């Protein structure tokens, strides 16, 4: 195998993939709904929706990145969960811009990225990118 | 500082080397460790604190996250071996490998099965976290390369098949390129010429040697002088770890039941001799200890390891009484035992039962509740197991059968639970440790380190008592809640600061016994 190398996170149903590295979409989604989830772990043992997100440190901050752009512009929220050892959520922050930088609780055992909705009627969508900061 | 050297095995004859398990095939033998119990104790408290990994753990980064240790910094023996660089995390997705054209997946419960022009390709395996895990590949219906793939997002290893038999098994870096070839056969490891600059040697004959250099290379010129190590006494003897530390350095000898139950006390007297500071976990292999080698009987402590990752129990926050109990299924199923819990059960309407089944396969589990629906139909009635929630509104029950695979299924199950039961002769010993844990009391038929008869739990005579030992908990709030109280004070004792304090004040202690000659 070559496996692929690369640090960032991708897509993985208008939705269209004209590429690994980018996927189109057009609304169907409610506002304040759910377009995609992303997650550091799996939601049941079957399950075949298997985990993008990396492992994260605890009370180390970190950088999440949208790399996009939404036709009705600041349209696309981006939540993030912190989950802990028995699935009850600890804490979640939603940021309107592309990029946000959180701290990782130390409650936290898992943690997801959704993407929310304004009134989006269409986007673009290349990747996330989460790095160490300080 | 301290350095922490841990047993983290597998069970062939390649010790040095970590199982690789499917998730569906996983079990729960016992994976937190007296070394976790410490290193935990460590950050929290902020110390500061350092692991060094002699084994092969292609998946060590979920393994040291599940077990709350993921901050833990780390030297990896086979981390030098391969040259791994980063321990930057890539979780792969199957889309990027990627593949030939041709090929196409047909998703089972359990794996990925590739097929290319009709002909079976490869399975594509996950682990319980459901990262991949490991990619078999097949050459007209017979398995000629395994794929071990690296927690981190690469190719970790390569097992070749002969025949359909492990010939080889060569160990590469995240670039792909073999590092050191391992030979399966009764036998050696040979490094790759290109990378000779990285190993002194050219071949090592078992691969202990190769790993006992690195890790004596990185004790010696990177230990930070007069720091403390602590090291899990290992299966058999100590003296290839102990023989490589500083001259001026502390060292702590720590023995866990679960790994150092079965050890002849006769060759535990180099280790024991050298070692600075002994802990146990058991109170009678200290006294066992204590009297085979009286003139090292003062170095020897008791110390019981409590998991922390156990929240304490969210049972006031129910009507219902829970009632965890255990049932080891590699012992058969034992009618009057799962009689006298089921009747119990059904005789108080407050309570719920989930049976926690361990060492099942999945047609075990379907044993365990045909016994069940069984003893039901033919002594009770399993109307009156009918839940509150569903008959106060008009199906379903105050009794389920769960398949505890995992501790964290443990972990979550015990979290709502008011009362456990285990009435086997070995009561699986993880659940005793998560029930104290998590402060919840403990019905045992033999005596132990974590229950204490009328405070901690109750001790039976025989099941014929059950009932009375259930109520002593079960009925009011006074005696359950006295059993909170000790259990909390006994997880103080055992995982504040005041651990590494009577370690240090112990280190001098044994100093001042040194003067005395």
């Amino acid at each position: 195998m070559k496996i692929q190398k690369h640090k960032e996170i991708y897509w993985g149903s208008t939705i269209i993939f004209h590429s690994p590295d980018q996927v189109y979409f057009e609304n169907l989604i409610a506002s304040g709904q759910t377009i995609h989830e992303w997650s550091s772990s799996w939601n049941y043992q079957g399950d075949r929706q298997v985990p993008s997100l990396p492992l994260l440190k605890r009370g180390r901050s970190y950088s999440l990145t949208r790399d996009m752009t939404s036709y009705p512009s600041e349209s696309v929220f981006l939540k993030l969960i912190f989950f802990d050892r028995y699935n009850r959520e600890v804490s979640n922050h939603v940021e309107r811009s592309d990029k946000m930088t959180f701290t990782y609780p130390e409650e936290a055992y898992s943690y997801k990225v959704q993407l929310l909705s304004a009134g989006v009627e269409s986007f673009e969508f290349h990747c996330l990118r989460i790095e160490e900061i300080l | 500082m301290y350095y922490f050297i841990p047993s983290w095995s597998g069970s062939g004859k390649r010790v040095w080397h970590r199982d690789i398990i499917p998730w569906y095939r996983s079990m729960q033998r016992l994976e937190f460790d007296d070394t976790i119990h410490q290193i935990r104790i460590f950050h929290s408290e902020n110390l500061p604190v350092k692991l060094l990994l002699q084994a092969y753990m292609p998946h060590a980064r979920y393994f040291l996250h599940r077990q709350d240790i993921f901050e833990t910094e780390y030297y990896s023996v086979f981390d030098e071996i391969q040259a791994v660089e980063s321990n930057d995390m890539q979780v792969l997705q199957i889309k990027d490998l990627e593949w030939e054209d041709d090929c196409e997946f047909i998703y089972t419960p359990f794996l990925i099965i590739v097929r290319r022009q009709g002909q079976l390709y490869a399975h594509v395996e996950f682990g319980v976290e459901g990262f991949i895990s490991f990619i078999k590949f097949f050459k007209d219906d017979q398995l000629e390369k395994l794929n071990i793939f690296d927690d981190r997002g690469f190719v970790s290893s390569i097992v070749y098949y002969e025949d359909g038999q492990e010939v080889c098994q060569d160990y590469l870096n995240p670039n792909g390129d073999w590092r050191i070839r391992e030979y399966l056969k009764f036998s050696h490891v040979v490094v790759n010429p290109v990378f000779s600059r990285d190993f002194d040697k050219l071949e090592y004959e078992c691969m202990p040697d190769l790993i006992l250099e690195k890790l004596g290379y990185y004790i010696s010129h990177n230990v930070e002088e007069d720091s403390r190590f602590v090291v899990a006494a290992q299966p058999f003897t100590n003296q290839g770890v102990l023989d490589l530390l500083p001259q001026h350095s502390h060292s702590i000898l720590s023995f866990f039941h679960e790994r150092n139950q079965a050890s002849n006390i006769e060759n535990l007297k180099a280790d024991l001799e050298y070692a600075d500071l002994v802990l146990t976990d058991r109170m009678d292999f200290k006294e066992t200890l204590q009297n085979y080698f009286p003139l090292q009987a003062e170095k020897i402590h008791y110390l019981s390891p409590f998991d922390t990752r156990l929240q304490l129990g969210k049972s006031q926050q129910r009507h219902e009484s829970k009632i965890f109990y255990q049932i080891d299924l590699s012992e058969l199923l034992n009618d009057y035992a799962i009689f006298k819990v089921l009747f119990y059960v059904a005789q108080h309407p407050d309570t719920e039962l989930v049976i926690g089944v361990y060492n099942a396969w999945q047609e075990g589990i379907k044993q365990v509740e045909n016994k069940v629906e069984e003893l039901i139909s033919d002594y009770l009635d399993l109307k009156d197991f009918i839940k509150k929630s569903f008959k106060n509104n008009q199906l379903e029950y105050r009794f389920r059968i769960r398949n505890i695979t995992d501790e964290l299924s443990l972990i979550q199950e015990l979290d709502d639970t008011r009362l456990i039961i285990d009435l086997s002769q070995q009561p699986n010993l993880y659940t005793q440790i998560a029930g104290i844990s998590a402060g919840i009391p403990q019905i045992n038929l033999v005596a132990s380190d974590y229950v204490t008869h009328l405070q901690n739990g109750y001790i039976l005579d025989s099941i014929s008592q059950l009932a009375v030992a259930a109520d002593y908990y079960l009925q009011g709030l006074k005696n359950w809640n006295q059993a909170l109280i000790y259990s909390i004070e006994k997880i103080k004792l055992n995982t504040g600061h005041q651990v590494i304090k009577r370690w240090e004040k112990w280190l001098k202690e044994a100093i001042d016994e040194k003067v005395d000659k």
